């Protein structure tokens, strides 16, 4: 349930948007979720905190 | 259970993402940390095993103490 | 109560009792799943999600 | 640095003396008398035997294939054979997966140019890796 | 010559064949990905050429000969 | 001896030294499973449950199952 | 598909019969009578011996270290020992190089960000590899 | 117990040590390269932030409040 929530929220906010991806892409996303789980309180905080100047999409990307 | 969960998370983190140090020149530090984690793992499990039974004992002892506070015993003659 | 039963003297004896055979199989699973995670989650071609900053559980629980 | 070495040597010597295998002790004594290495001799004997048993392996493979194909193997099928076959199937699956990973030389499938994950490749911290 | 009590050699050959087939699956996957990326790079170069030609055409019109 | 927290039970002696010294040991009557019996290793000669199935083989079987569990989705991914 | 298999089996059978080693033939005959595998038995015997000779290896290592350190090895030095030492040095160099390649997980040294070759990394045909 | 005619075990240990030392050399090299690239990416992000701030400043002046 948590894995599917992360996939839906990070890639469109809808199930159809996630299904627009390929199985390989979904595998990558799910394994990144696993990475986040394994760090949890000890991993690097750049996995969820965007450093200033980063070019990747932000929270208002789909809004 | 909070303490167990947090320690298990730390052990998973260091075991998965820092075991490569066994092949590196700082292997002794990782081996020391890993041995410490194993020791803490065993200690936590033993402590929890003892504490669960002790807590059940105390839980029943409180109820029996309530009962005993109002019991009056006669002497056979 | 841990009173008695078959107790293998060493690793090689775990195959002398079906229950300990299952136990050593399970121990193999337990210990061997960690190397697999090392290989899988420290892979060269593993890439962080580009949209990892779009949403995080930290937002939701806050 | 020297005390530790002496302690390790003494422990291994005690363990070597402890074992009660007549053949192992006899070989150790003979090699100590001659000054040669028993372990290396064992390795060379093993490799020689395997070199001389290659065609025995081929003949055994064909005999086993005939035994399986003829249906005689399944006639006497038991639970132990089922356990062995399950072990065999598990090894086959794991070997297939490892072979796929080695064949594509990557743990994960490669990303296609039309995928939205290409950005991840572009934003690598270290392009060398 | 009794019937074989073990099937070790057949199992060994099967292990080799399984690993080989996995290798082929991975190789096919990688080759397909490489072909896709080669085509993509070719398309990118073609688009760059077209963009350069359009820029040169606009500059030619500005030249106004 | 111990295997983690599992301790091997030991039978208490019942005979006195005087009576014990008069006992004549004849291992020819003993079962083949227990000859040269050692309290520190009573199952050294005990038969295997499955002939040719080693403890290392079972351990490796579990390791392979774990690898399959973690790597199957890498070769045969499925869509949500 | 069947003629080829029969031909291969016949050739290997001829070669197996050809060898004139008493021990190999005796083992083959015994295993054929019992229906077991001789090659696998050889492997298991070898691994058992090596398991029982580990501490012998440790003791031999310490004895050899004492022999070298005491200077007795160099007292009787000959040309054959020189040849062996040259072989040893060559293996050490090759192992060091292979270790370096595996340690950096790359055949070539990685490119620094300030190098002019970074463009090469950017213009990779397949960023996945 | 005669003197050893061969030095196989010492040679084996030396082989292991040589491979291990090579591994350490490679690991040190890779770690240094990774640190260099991390610093480079940090500098790139800082430059991007400064460029964005300059653009915002120019836009602010154009706003003319
Ligand atoms: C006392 C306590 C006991 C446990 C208590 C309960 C649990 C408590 C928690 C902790 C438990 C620790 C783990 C249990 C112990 C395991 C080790 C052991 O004792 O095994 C004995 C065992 C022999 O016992 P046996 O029952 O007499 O076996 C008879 C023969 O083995 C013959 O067997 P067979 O007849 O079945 O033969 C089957 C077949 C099968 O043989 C094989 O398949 C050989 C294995 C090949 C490798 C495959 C995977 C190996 C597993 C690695 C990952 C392990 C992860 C988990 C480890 C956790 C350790 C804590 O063999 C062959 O055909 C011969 C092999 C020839 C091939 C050799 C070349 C291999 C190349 C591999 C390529 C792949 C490499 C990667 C890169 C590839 C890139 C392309 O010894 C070994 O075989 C050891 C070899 C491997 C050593 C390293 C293994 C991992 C690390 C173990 C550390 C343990 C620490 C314990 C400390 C104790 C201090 C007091
Ligand atoms: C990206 C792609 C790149 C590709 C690059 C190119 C690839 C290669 C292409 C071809 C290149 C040309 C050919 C080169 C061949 C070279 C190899 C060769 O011929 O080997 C035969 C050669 C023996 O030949 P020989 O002298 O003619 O033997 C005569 C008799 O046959 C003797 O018979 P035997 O009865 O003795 O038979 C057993 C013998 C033979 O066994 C073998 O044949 C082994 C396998 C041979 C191939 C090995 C290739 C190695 C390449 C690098 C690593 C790759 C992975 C290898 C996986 C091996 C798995 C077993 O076993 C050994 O050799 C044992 C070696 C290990 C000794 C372990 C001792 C450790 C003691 C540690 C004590 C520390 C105390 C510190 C206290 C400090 C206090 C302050 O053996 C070796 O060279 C062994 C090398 C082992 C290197 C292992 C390095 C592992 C990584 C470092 C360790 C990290 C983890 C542990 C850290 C712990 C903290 C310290
Ligand atoms: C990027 C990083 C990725 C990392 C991923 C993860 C890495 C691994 C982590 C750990 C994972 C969990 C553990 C899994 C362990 C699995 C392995 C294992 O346990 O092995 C033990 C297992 C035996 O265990 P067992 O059944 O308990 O044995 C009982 C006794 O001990 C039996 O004792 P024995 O006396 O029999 O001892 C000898 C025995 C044991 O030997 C070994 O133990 C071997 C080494 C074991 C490790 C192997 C790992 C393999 C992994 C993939 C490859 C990596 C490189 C391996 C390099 C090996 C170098 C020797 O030898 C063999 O097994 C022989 C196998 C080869 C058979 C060759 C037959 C070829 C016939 C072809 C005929 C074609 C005719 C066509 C006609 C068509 C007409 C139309 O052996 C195998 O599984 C052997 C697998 C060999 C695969 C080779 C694949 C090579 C690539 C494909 C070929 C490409 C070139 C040639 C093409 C030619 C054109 C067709
Ligand atoms: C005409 C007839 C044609 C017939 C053709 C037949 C073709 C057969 C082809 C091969 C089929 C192989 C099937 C089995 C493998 C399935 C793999 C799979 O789906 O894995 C995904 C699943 C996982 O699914 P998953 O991908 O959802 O899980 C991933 C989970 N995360 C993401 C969290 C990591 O893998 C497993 O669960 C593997 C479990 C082990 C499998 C092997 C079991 C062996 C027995 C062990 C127990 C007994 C031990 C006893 C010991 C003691 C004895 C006394
Ligand atoms: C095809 C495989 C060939 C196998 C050869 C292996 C040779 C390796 C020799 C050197 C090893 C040490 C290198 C030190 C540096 C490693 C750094 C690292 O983590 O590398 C990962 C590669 O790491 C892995 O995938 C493997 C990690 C460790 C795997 C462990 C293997 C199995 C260990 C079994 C343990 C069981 C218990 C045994 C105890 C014995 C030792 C005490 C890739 O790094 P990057 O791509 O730059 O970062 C990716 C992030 N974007």
């Amino acid at each position: 349930d948590h894995v599917e929530k992360a996939m839906i929220m990070r890639w469109g906010g809808t199930l159809e948007d996630v299904r627009k991806l390929s199985a390989k892409d979904q595998l990558r996303v799910r394994c990144f979720t696993d990475i986040e789980k394994l760090y949890s309180a000890y991993g690097p905080k750049d996995t969820y905190l965007q450093p200033p100047g980063d070019t990747l999409p932000g929270k208002d990307f789909y809004r | 259970h909070f303490l167990l969960l947090m320690f298990f998370d730390f052990f998973y983190f260091i075991f998965v993402f820092f075991f490569y140090g066994v092949f590196c020149y700082w292997f002794i530090l990782f081996i020391f940390v890993f041995c410490f984690c194993l020791l803490f793992y065993v200690f936590l499990y033993l402590l929890d095993l003892f504490a669960a039974i002790l807590q059940l004992f105390i839980f029943c002892n409180m109820i029996l103490q309530l009962i005993m506070d109002f019991l009056l015993f006669l002497l056979f003659v | 109560m841990l009173l008695g039963g078959f107790v293998p003297r060493r690793f090689s004896q775990f195959n002398r009792d079906p229950c300990w055979m299952f136990f050593i199989f399970s121990v193999g699973f337990w210990l061997g799943e960690y190397p697999a995670m090392m290989i899988k989650y420290n892979a060269r071609d593993l890439v962080y999600d580009p949209h990892r900053y779009v949403w995080s559980h930290h937002d939701d629980h806050h | 640095l020297c005390n530790a070495a002496s302690k390790v040597q003494a422990r291994s010597a005690k363990k070597l003396a402890a074992l009660t295998d007549a053949g192992i002790q006899k070989t150790i004594s003979e090699h100590n008398a001659n000054g040669t290495d028993a372990a290396v001799s064992s390795t060379k004997r093993y490799l020689a035997e395997q070199r001389q048993l290659f065609h025995y392996r081929v003949v055994r493979f064909f005999d086993e294939c005939h035994y399986i194909i003829s249906g005689e193997y399944f006639a006497q099928y038991t639970k132990v054979n089922l356990i062995w076959d399950l072990r065999f199937l598990t090894k086959l699956v794991v070997l297939f997966l490892i072979g796929t990973v080695l064949g594509r030389q990557s743990i994960f499938p490669p990303i296609d140019p039309d995928s939205p994950l290409v950005e991840a490749l572009v934003t690598k911290v270290n392009p060398n890796y | 010559k009794a019937a074989p009590k073990t099937l070790h050699q057949v199992r060994n050959v099967a292990y080799f064949f399984a690993a080989w087939l996995g290798v082929q699956k991975g190789y096919i996957e990688k080759s397909a990905n490489d072909r896709l990326w080669v085509e993509h790079q070719r398309k990118v170069r073609q688009q760059n050429v077209e963009r350069q030609q359009a820029l040169d055409s606009i500059k030619l019109m500005q030249q106004g000969v | 001896y111990n295997m983690l927290v599992f301790r091997d039970p030991k039978r208490r002696p019942q005979l006195s030294e005087e009576e014990r010294a008069k006992v004549v040991v004849n291992q020819a009557e003993w079962p083949e499973e227990f000859k040269d019996f050692d309290p520190d290793d009573p199952y050294k000669n005990s038969p295997e449950i499955i002939k040719g199935m080693s403890s290392w083989n079972l351990f490796l079987w579990g390791v392979e199952c774990a690898f399959i569990y973690q790597f199957y989705e890498l070769v045969f991914p499925k869509s949500i």
